[PDB]
């Protein structure tokens, strides 16, 4: 292009690089805080899951009501966080419907809703937004569980998909089963537990639902902040390479313009 | 060679149009909400 | 020469059974293409300037021969053999006006019969169980299958 | 009763598919005839344009 | 080009000149002749130019872009002379609209090479600043009168530098 | 002048929110903008009479094509032109001669477009 085109492009890319550096720093701070808050929530959620893996509960193979919960955020620029979760959700939903089930979906975060608003647009039991603006609390998980129970879709089996945070550079997508008390009552491993009618067990199921949702929220937010830090770092690096190339081009063009104007002056002077 | 504020929308490349749209959609939404509230206030203040 | 009977299309689309829409849409498209073609062709074949032309040719005799042969010779025209679908029209008169009309009207007759029968009945505060048994054969308690009291399956 | 009445209403206008077919066939024959006319015209004018060009 | 210079200057003539007691001058320098005719007729309609009486309040000078460079380089001075006279002898307020005062410079540049001058930075005459100063320095509010000068200045290719 | 003004406003609004691709109002705004955009396309050496252009633009701008897909708008445009040029030559002559969309002309245009849209 001409010199002004190159100058404007170079200035724009420089601004973009500045912004991405700042956002990487912000995301890194929020990540440090999220890890710090994730350790205790990690122990708490693992404890809350203790029972089911200790008293092995097999879901009944004769029920059609299933629930899929997919945990993400509203924020973008986090790489393949929402993408992986939505991909696995549609995989599992397709499998369930091929097995002849009646799947619903809860989307914790806009981006999940958006990715799945073309297909699975009618299975949305309810979706939640305003995620990711502030670190998730137990209040959020309590609200999600409360609106899941209140909305009278009594499900017979459940699953939650979140991005388990492995390391600052890596994360994995999990699927943690959720059971309804119909499956806990009729489980022979549960015959050993004492002082257990079908009412205390119902309160216990409601609490465990809140617990698992909260655990998934903490893991997901940690992994998302890590991914946003990585994505911003890569974007800043790409902007730096582009800035180098455009600076070289700008210098070439500036010298060429100087030479062109000077040759015009010389030709005019010698052509008198 | 330096950079200055409000340069992304001065170039007018892809980021400029993307930013312009990201602004316009949001403020159309908020204008719709505010117009609904204005209509509600109009009706509620007739008496 | 040309005066084509007008059509209503939203009306036309109401009369295609689901098994026959695959031909209806194709017929619509073929009509569209042919109508566009007809619009493309001009209202008349343009004239010919024989005088000037034969004045601008050496062997005026040859061009005169072509002119005269053109004048004498004409062109053919197709026929309605491909319009054998004439027959179909009569067949339709059978379903539309003879069969479907007739059984439809009889079914109407019966539906009226039933309606006025169901509308002229005593106020329920004056009726009797035999009367329900007869007006509604659904309230009958089949003794052939539940001979014993209550003749209901109590689980009900 | 009303469903049957509507069906009968549609019976009256059932004939439009045949009507469309008739219009199509007639105007297709007309199109072919006009193509024949214009084709003979074009060939003859090109034919004689040969002689004038010579 | 195409940002509103002419519309804005016409708007100013509509507001300030219409309700302005003193006289007014419009020097169209190297602009489309269509616009000159449009202004003539709009002024006749408004009434600042009265073809019947002697109550006209505007004097027009036109050097439009069909003229050779010599005339475009001097029509600004002609309009400026009319305005200067109304400033001094009439001893009164004056307005002076010019559109554009870039065509004066450009017309000066179209003959410089033929007058034997080496060009300057970008195909401009060596005397650009002096030639523009010796004109813009007569458009001033002395203690004897007062000229309010509105100038439209084409910026080639939006380049303010 | 009557029709192209509303079309100009609609495209002006559309061009603002175009760089992306939710709510009903802006979704319909994008839909109308795209319909008008595919309306303006054209072929080579086939200029249109002004009344025909008015008919097409009126059909497009009065929310009629908003139901159709945007890949089929060319098909509509073409078929609608071919249909009107023969059946409703009188209306086009009226629009040309009187040089405006009078109330009766507008009502006609309305009924022709409503009938044709469903019948296609």
């Amino acid at each position: 292009a001409t010199l002004k085109d190159i100058t404007r492009r170079l200035k724009s890319i420089k601004n973009i690089q500045k912004i991405t550096k700042s956002m990487k720093m912000v995301a890194a701070a929020k990540y440090a805080r999220a890890e710090r808050e994730l350790k205790p929530a990690r122990v708490y959620g693992v404890g809350s899951l203790a029972l089911y893996e200790k008293a092995d509960i097999k879901t009944p193979e004769d029920k059609k009501k299933h629930l899929i919960i997919g945990v993400s955020s509203d924020r973008g620029l986090c790489g393949a966080i929402h993408s992986s979760v939505a991909k696995q959700m549609k995989s599992e939903a397709a499998n369930l419907a091929a097995a002849g089930k009646e799947v619903k979906i809860i989307g914790v975060g806009d981006k999940i809703r958006s990715i799945l608003h073309r297909t699975h647009s009618d299975q949305f039991l309810v979706t939640f937004k305003e995620v990711g603006r502030r670190p998730p609390t137990f209040g959020d998980a309590s609200v999600i569980a409360l609106e899941l129970l209140n909305s009278g879709y009594e499900f017979d089996e459940g699953s939650i998909i979140f991005n388990r945070f492995r390391s600052v550079i890596s994360y994995k997508t999990e699927e943690k089963p959720i059971f309804s008390l119909d499956t806990i009552s009729s489980a022979e491993s549960m015959s050993i537990y004492d002082d257990i009618d079908a009412d205390v067990l119902r309160n216990y199921q409601e609490y465990s639902l809140a617990n698992i949702i909260y655990y998934s929220l903490k893991e997901s937010t940690t992994s998302e902040q890590s991914a946003r830090m990585t994505a911003m770092d890569n974007a800043s690096k790409n902007a730096s390479e582009m800035i180098d190339k455009l600076t070289l081009t700008f210098n070439r063009t500036r010298q060429a313009v100087i030479t062109k104007e000077l040759i015009e002056i010389i030709s005019g002077a010698a052509a008198l | 060679v330096r950079s200055s504020a409000g340069a992304v929308r001065d170039a007018g490349g892809a980021f400029g149009k993307r930013e312009q749209a990201e602004e316009e959609r949001y403020f159309r939404a908020r204008a719709k909400e505010q117009l609904a509230a204005l209509k509600k206030h109009h009706e509620n203040e007739i008496s | 020469k040309l005066a084509l009977k007008t059509i209503d299309w939203v009306a036309f689309g109401e009369i295609i059974p689901r098994n026959q829409k695959a031909v209806a849409n194709s017929l619509k498209s073929w009509n569209e293409t042919l109508t566009s073609r007809l619009a493309t062709l001009p209202e008349k074949p343009p004239a010919i300037d024989w005088a000037y032309y034969k004045a601008n040719v050496a062997k005026a005799g040859l061009v005169d021969d072509f002119e005269k042969k053109f004048n004498a010779l004409k062109v053919p025209i197709p026929e309605d053999k491909y319009t054998a679908q004439v027959d179909a029209e009569e067949k339709e008169d059978v379903k539309s006006c003879a069969e479907f009309l007739t059984q439809s009207k009889t079914r109407i007759q019966e539906y009226e019969k039933e309606l006025e029968k169901m509308r002229n009945i005593i106020p329920f505060d004056q009726m009797t169980i035999e009367d329900l048994n007869e007006v509604f054969p659904e309230t009958k308690l089949d003794k052939k299958k539940y001979p014993y009291w209550p003749h209901r399956p109590i689980e009900t | 009763i009303d469903m049957e009445k509507s069906q009968q209403a549609l019976v009256q206008k059932r004939h439009y598919l045949f009507d469309v077919q008739r219009n199509n066939i007639a105007m297709a024959l007309e199109v072919t005839y006009r193509e024949r006319l214009h084709r003979v015209y074009r060939e003859v004018k090109n034919r004689l344009d040969y002689h004038i060009s010579v | 080009a195409g940002v509103g210079k002419t519309v804005l200057i016409m708007e100013l003539i509509n507001n300030v000149a219409k309700a302005h007691g003193g006289y007014s001058v419009f020097a169209g320098v190297g602009e489309r002749t269509r616009e000159g005719n449009d202004l003539y007729h709009e002024m006749i309609e408004s009434g600042v130019i009265n073809l019947k009486d002697a109550t006209s309040k505007v004097a027009l000078v036109y050097g439009q872009m069909n003229e050779p460079p010599g005339a475009r380089a001097r029509v600004a001075l002609t309009g400026l002379t009319v305005a200067e006279y109304f400033r001094d002898q009439e001893g009164q307020d004056v307005l002076l609209f010019i559109d554009n005062i870039f065509r004066f410079t450009q017309a000066g540049s179209e003959v410089s090479a033929l007058l034997g001058r080496i060009p300057s930075a970008v195909g401009y005459q060596p005397t650009l600043a002096t030639d523009m100063g010796t004109m813009q320095e007569r458009i001033t509010t002395t203690k004897k009168g007062s000229i309010t000068s509105v100038q439209a200045i084409y910026v080639p290719a939006d380049d303010l530098t | 002048k009557q029709v192209a003004g509303t079309m100009k406003l609609e495209l002006a609004q559309y061009r603002e929110v175009a760089a992306f691709a939710l709510d009903a109002a802006t979704q319909q705004l994008l839909s109308r903008g795209v319909r008008l955009t595919e309306l303006l396309k054209q072929g080579q050496y086939s200029p249109m009479a002004i009344e025909e252009q008015v008919a097409v633009i009126y059909a497009g701008v009065r929310g009629y094509l908003d139901k159709l897909e945007p890949s089929k708008i060319t098909k509509f445009e073409n078929a609608f032109l071919s249909h009107v040029i023969s059946q409703h030559q009188a209306l086009l002559g009226k629009i040309r001669t009187d040089g405006k969309i009078s109330e009766e002309s507008d009502a006609k245009l309305k009924e022709i477009v409503t009938n044709f849209l469903a019948g296609f």
